[PDB]
């Protein structure tokens, strides 16, 4: 259909050969002469203040070339994919477990760990917030600024207070999705160095090399054109590699030692430090009529974005806009609030808050289909989006809409294979 | 601690190295022999990414001490290629779409090769259980299996 | 003169840092794991067919990975910057001393030399041509095709036969220049290999990587997009690094061994094998009136292009177009004939035939000035090109012409610094 | 042929290597010590590109056997930098336009430095003779000589 020269065809990928031959090099596969190894000394508490930090004994180890804290940063010390609330190295205070406090560079991996076990630190723990409830309490201690309210969106389409009176059926239920981690098979790894021509470079497992460049250049106060980021062959990301991982820590050390700095996270540290999916809770109420046509959807959701924003602003926004499934709803009300907590940093994970939202609306639909003796597919085909329909945002679908086809073709296939 | 002498047959050739024993077989292969096809995805024997053919049998090198590779025959992904060219198995993985991020690929191929080197005509089930020691987060395993089934069929001829 | 923001300023070069720090890498400074070293077995006779070539003893040496002749090339075996008359490895016959016949790849430079010393060969020597006079004799053997005449040009402008009759003065002399070598301080060097992703690559000391690529791709029968040529920090060329040096021999040895192949030429071999400046002999007759105004120029010249064309075409035409000098001459005739000989290959050397041409046109102007008792600078200002002058090719100068300013400024400065 | 032990101070640090004696000092520095700044432009002492400061004097390493570096103090270009930064002399080559292709530069800088370490305020004539063992095919030497002169003036300038 629509005869194409190469499009559609199953061509051998341009990078598969080196992957099956084993010559392909992922970040951790890179090695350079005089290359030093790096490790990060992190927090063991979730919320506190650093009263005392001693790095003297670490530095005194024969083989350790450097041990640094935020003072060592010549440029800025605030980063973030959207909101600059993430430090490279804690300066302000610890806001989570595994927060980056200091970084070490040594001749061998063991010397790294030796230098790490020699560092001592004293904390002045604060109230670690772990529930959205306690986080909303105007009483709770602000993890950021003077409030624990990160994002707040409100979508109002038509008039739901009215429509909820033209419905012969109305279902209400509270939905909740948990916390998950990308679990890409390749742990976070990177290597920074000044190349032969003096170019500060970072080879790394990432999903956005250019974003990484800005942050590094910012940290070192260098124009972007003078910082090179090479996205090495990457072993999966699924969203967990959009935030900074080792880029700044490696670069920072290469900046001070002028030598290549390799940092390869163990599975444990990789999972402990990377972002996680936003665990959400969604209060929903959908009203429909006999025939099955939806009349109004109302949602009030909350989100635990964690110690730092990360993709939180984008998660809440995308969630708010999709919470009312791929169906035509003339009336929509949405209240969403994301809060900062001391729980693992929540960010981007395949779906951007839509998987969580899908459970909520699909749970409602299947609920209405059960209360109206309709086939879960038909009740959907009926309210399914089509070219010409109007979205809760006032946008009108003008092209590419094959939702009903995915419903029919799918059901059909199901029948043929599972007896629908 | 005294350095130990290790003799083994790595990728078709007799090698021998004197080194400290305080390291894993995975480290020995990656660092001492430069075989970086052997990945380290978890450090606890779960992902299988560090799989290598240890005496006709696949094993997790992250669970073995360098010295244990003495008197053994080891084959890593680099040893699969035939005079620099993709073997049949490797070719099938290429055409089948069994490769996404490619981090698990080395182990997968080695497990599938270890199998096929013992059972040329395996059952889809024998294929599944055979590679159940290797985890992939990209493919869903579907197309990886297809590549193995693909190889076996072309093996008939 | 136009307030430029940065133009004209003595800005530190973007590549000077690596050069003063010693980190800049020239081709020979590159080394790779498992890299082999390569050398070339070259002819010791000037013109001859190869009766026999034994590579068996060279191949038997433990440590030598490959010993190849033209039979190992999968693609084409004819190259050249302008005319494809150069082989990669000699097939039909040797045309010069130092002709490349076979190549060797081995574990060490000593093994390579050992391999070369073990290769034996038998020639059927033809007549070596070393004079343009003998080259033009049609009974002399044809180094290429059916004649030793390589190029011929004729520039006819106005009417010199009529012009010379109107002249008050005519100076006639035969001029000639010699054979020179570029002598860039860095000898030819290169290294080829397949990179991590299987990309065939060649890091080389060159002046034209894109040209190099097309040749290598043509030899290996590969598309241009699948052959990477990286111009390394280059230690000078002056025209001598336009022709292929080691690119193909290296790439070929890598194609066969699949390993990195490094080839660094000794100064001697570099000079013996690289191009040279075309020696030329120019017969000139220049006429003018008493006031010192030029009326006609007539040149009959010859050039020895050596065994292969190289820039022979570019040299004969450029020299033909400029041989009247930077002066308005209403009547010009130029005959130029470049011939093939078994002398070293003549190619591009800073000037493309104009240095040789200037010796001629300036020698003429100075004899005119002396005879007419004029100041050498004045006789030049009088006939100098100016916007609007008509050139011997019919071209009229429309802009950017400051010959008279160089003349005046030069004399003014010389009066001051040398007592002109 | 038995291997030999060579003890020397290379770029500030005491090094020791047990190697075959049949190699030039140029090969030792480039291959065994990885100092590629030491160039081989001719193999016969003419170009000076392989120059290194040897016990305080500029010498052509292609004319020397590896074992002759025993008990010596050697400084290659890599050893001129101050904490990974361009020394004054190096900064002057950068600014004076003394650098074109840059192949003769390591040698030029070392020869200049060898002179300045002995005589901080040389005459122009002394600068020339001191660097007459280094050939350049790009600059015509004009700006290379200027760079050294500029370094001498700025050095004196630092009389604060
Ligand atoms: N019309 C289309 C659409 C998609 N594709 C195929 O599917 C891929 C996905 O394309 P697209 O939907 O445009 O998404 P992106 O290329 O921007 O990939 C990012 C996306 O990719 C996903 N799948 C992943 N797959 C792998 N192997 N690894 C990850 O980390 C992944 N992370 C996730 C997450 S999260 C995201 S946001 C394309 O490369 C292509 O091979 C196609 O052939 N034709
Ligand atoms: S690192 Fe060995 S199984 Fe994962
Ligand atoms: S293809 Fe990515 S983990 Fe298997
Ligand atoms: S290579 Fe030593 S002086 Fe030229
Ligand atoms: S700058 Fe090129 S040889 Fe000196
Ligand atoms: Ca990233
Ligand atoms: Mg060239
Ligand atoms: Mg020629
Ligand atoms: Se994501
Ligand atoms: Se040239």
């Amino acid at each position: 259909g629509k005869d194409y020269q190469v499009l559609g065809k199953n061509k051998v990928k341009v990078d598969s050969l080196e992957k099956v031959m084993g010559t392909a090099k992922f970040a951790a596969d890179y090695s350079f002469p005089d290359m030093l190894y790096a490790g990060v000394f992190r927090s063991t508490v979730p919320h506190a203040r650093i009263v005392s930090l001693d790095l003297s004994k670490a530095r005194a180890i024969d083989g350790v070339e450097a041990v640094l804290d935020y003072h060592a940063i010549p440029g800025k010390n605030r980063f973030g994919i959207i909101i600059k609330d993430e430090p490279c190295l804690v300066d302000d205070k610890v806001r989570r477990y595994g927060d980056a406090i200091a970084v070490v560079a040594a001749q061998t991996p063991d010397l790294v760990q030796e230098a790490l076990d020699a560092i001592t630190i004293e904390y002045e723990e604060l109230e670690g917030i772990f529930t959205m409830e306690r986080a909303l309490e105007e009483d709770s201690p602000a993890i950021h600024g003077d409030t624990n309210i990160h994002q707040v969106k409100h979508l109002e389409y038509g008039d739901v207070d009215a429509a909820f009176k033209q419905c012969d059926i109305v279902v209400e239920d509270t939905y909740s999705t948990h916390r998950l981690t990308h679990m890409f098979i390749e742990p976070d790894a990177g290597v920074s160095y000044y190349d032969n021509e003096g170019m500060l470079t970072v080879v790394v497992s990432t999903q956005n090399p250019h974003y990484d460049r800005g942050e590094v250049a910012g940290m070192l106060a260098l124009p972007n054109s003078k910082v090179r980021i090479i996205q090495a062959t990457t072993g999966g990301g699924f969203g967990g590699k959009l935030d900074l991982s080792v880029q700044c820590h490696c670069a920072l050390l290469t900046y001070h030692t002028k030598k290549p700095v390799k940092m390869v996270r163990s599975r444990e540290e990789s999972t402990t430090v990377s972002s996680k999916r936003h665990p959400m809770t969604m209060h929903c109420k959908t009203g429909a009529t006999k025939d099955g046509r939806l009349q109004a959807v109302q949602v009030e959701m909350f989100g635990d974005t964690g110690a730092y924003a990360s993709y939180g602003p984008a998660v809440i926004t995308r969630a708010t806009v999709h919470c009312m499934g791929p169906y035509v709803v003339p009336n929509v009300r949405v209240d969403a609030k994301f809060v900062y907590t001391n729980n693992p940093m929540s960010g981007a994970f395949r779906g951007f808050g839509v998987p969580q939202a899908s459970v909520c609306h699909e749970g409602q639909m299947n609920a209405l289909a059960k209360a109206l003796g309709m086939d879960p597919i038909d009740i959907r085909i009926l309210n399914a989006h089509q070219v010409g329909a109007k979205l809760a945002t006032g946008q009108v679908l003008e092209n590419s809409v094959g939702l009903i086809e995915t419903l029919e073709k799918a059901r059909e296939k199901a029948v043929e294979v599972m007896g629908y | 601690m005294n350095k130990i002498t290790i003799n083994l047959n790595l990728n078709g050739e007799a090698r021998s190295i004197v080194t400290e024993p305080n390291k894993r077989l995975l480290d020995l292969l990656r660092e001492d022999f430069g075989l970086t096809s052997v990945k380290e995805g978890c450090s606890e024997g779960e992902c299988g990414a560090c799989t290598v053919i240890f005496n006709g049998d696949p094993v997790t090198t992250c669970c073995m001490l360098a010295g244990q590779a003495d008197e053994s025959t080891i084959i890593t992904l680099e040893g699969v290629a035939e005079d620099g060219k993709p073997s049949l198995l490797q070719q099938c993985f290429l055409e089948a779409g069994a490769v996404q991020c490619g981090y698990c690929t080395p182990g997968m191929i080695l497990t599938a090769k270890a199998l096929l080197d013992k059972n040329p005509d395996p059952t889809d089930e024998e294929i599944t259980v055979a590679m159940s020691g290797n985890l992939c987060r990209c493919t869903g395993y579907i197309k990886i299996h297809a590549a193995v089934r693909y190889a076996v069929e072309r093996c008939a001829n």
